[PDB]
């Protein structure tokens, strides 16, 4: 959660 | 084609969008152009946030196809 929202969200950029 | 054999009948362009894969396995259904296709991110990728108030805004092109790129940079923490 605390760092892992992050990479989660970040994956999302790519969409 | 995502929903496979189990499509439903016919299976072309013309002015109608149509099964759409991305990055993170975000699968848009049918739809078309002009088409606000809206749609909450998956951002439980874990177990993070609990309240989620954001969205996907994806609207199709007005020639008939999806549109360049989606916001899905609207999805943040709980904070």
């Amino acid at each position: 959660l605390a760092q892992e929202a992050h990479k989660n969200r970040k994956l999302l950029e790519i969409i | 084609y995502c929903h496979r054999t189990t499509i439903g009948n016919f299976s072309g362009p013309y002015t109608y969008c149509n099964t759409t894969l991305d990055q993170i396995g975000t699968c848009w259904p049918q739809s078309a152009p002009g088409a606000l296709v809206e749609r909450p991110c998956p951002e439980y990728f874990n177990g993070i946030k609990y309240n989620t108030t954001r969205n996907a805004y994806r609207e199709c092109l007005e020639n008939g196809t999806w549109a360049s790129r989606v916001n899905y940079s609207h999805c943040e923490p709980i904070l």
